[PDB]
């Protein structure tokens, strides 16, 4: 709740929501250090093993 | 060892090394993750943050 | 779940989380538009309501 | 209406944001600034336009 700006993040300016531009927690490009499942969406993200 | 291309640089761990183990430290770590794109900047200013 | 139908009809009672859990169409809709997930009355009600 | 509710969300199109909702995200001081688009509708205390 603190991370986003709920009062102003109602919209889009690309495929991404406004909340993704304001804070990195809501940005899908930032991954958690430990993963168990791949994310649903990976538009600009490419994973290399 | 690619610090410059990482998302979280040295100040993050420098802060976490000494922060008290209280909720507010978690909140501040979240607040430090605010992005500094122009869209983020206009959203932050409109909230008067 | 099989016998349950979600009815978002009021700005106080339109919680997108419950509707997405109960209805697959609403789940796809919210997946397409993540900014609609919020709870401030910004979730689009059907045109009738 | 209850059966038709899923059919509304079946189409993944977003809806325009109403003007009354847009008024709510200005802070107390910048409501009066020229950046408040909606001011041309705020004509009467007791009525909406």
């Amino acid at each position: 709740r603190i991370s986003a700006l709920p009062g102003l993040n109602n919209g889009q300016l690309a495929e991404e929501p406004l909340s993704a531009y304001v804070n990195a927690l809501h940005d899908h490009r930032l991954w958690p250090p430990f993963v168990t499942h791949l994310p649903r969406n990976m538009e600009g993200v490419q994973v290399v093993a | 060892a690619h610090e410059y291309h990482n998302w979280l640089r040295s100040p993050f761990s420098r802060y976490s090394a000494t922060c008290p183990n209280v909720l507010h430290s978690v909140m501040t770590l979240a607040a430090m993750l605010y992005k500094i794109s122009p869209v983020s900047l206009v959203l932050q200013t409109k909230a008067h943050i | 779940i099989e016998y349950s139908l979600p009815v978002p009809f009021h700005r106080f009672y339109s919680n997108p989380t419950i509707c997405a859990a109960l209805s697959d169409d609403i789940k796809r809709y919210v997946t397409e538009f993540p900014h609609y997930h919020r709870h401030d009355g910004g979730f689009p009600l059907p045109t009738a309501f | 209406a209850a059966r038709r509710i899923p059919h509304f969300y079946r189409v993944r199109r977003e809806v325009p944001r109403t003007v009354n909702e847009m008024k709510q995200d200005f802070v107390v001081t910048d409501f009066y600034k020229v950046g408040n688009i909606t001011l041309y509708t705020e004509l009467h205390p007791f009525f909406d336009f």
